[PDB]
């Protein structure tokens, strides 16, 4: 995240050197950048105590929000976010069939 | 009634298992005895 300010001005700096017949090659503000929203991705009943064919509704409307980037109440979007590899968080009490 | 667990079995599901383990000892099958 923060490293990646780095590359993006190094970058930069080898365009502006090479051609000084085009000058102010654009920058974009740094908002752009540093909003986290402007990017896709950022009362909870005991799920245990339910009958079956409800959770496959409950987990049906919490996967339909995680597809278009939405955290879910049942299901949270680990956000390590580390290397590049996101990971999910499933609610530990389900049934191990629906879960897998 | 429990067929209906079957027919998913046919899919991969747990309500039955192919426990991919030492035969029987930790291999398993849902099963009533």
């Amino acid at each position: 995240l923060q490293q990646s300010l780095e590359l993006k001005r190094k970058m930069l700096r080898d365009k502006q050197n090479k051609k000084n017949s085009g000058q102010h090659l654009p920058i974009f503000p740094a908002w752009v950048y540093e909003r986290p929203a402007l990017i896709g991705d950022f009362t909870a009943l005991p799920i245990g105590t339910l009958p079956l064919a409800s959770q496959e509704s409950a987990v049906v409307e919490d996967l339909l929000y995680v597809l278009v980037g939405v955290d879910g109440r049942y299901v949270s979007a680990q956000p390590l976010a580390g290397r590049q590899s996101r990971t999910f968080l499933v609610d530990p009490n389900l049934d191990l069939s629906i879960r897998e | 009634e429990l067929v209906k667990d079957v027919l998913n079995v046919l899919i991969g599901v747990v309500s039955a298992t192919f426990s991919l383990c030492q035969p029987a000892q930790a291999f398993v099958v849902k099963r009533g005895v």
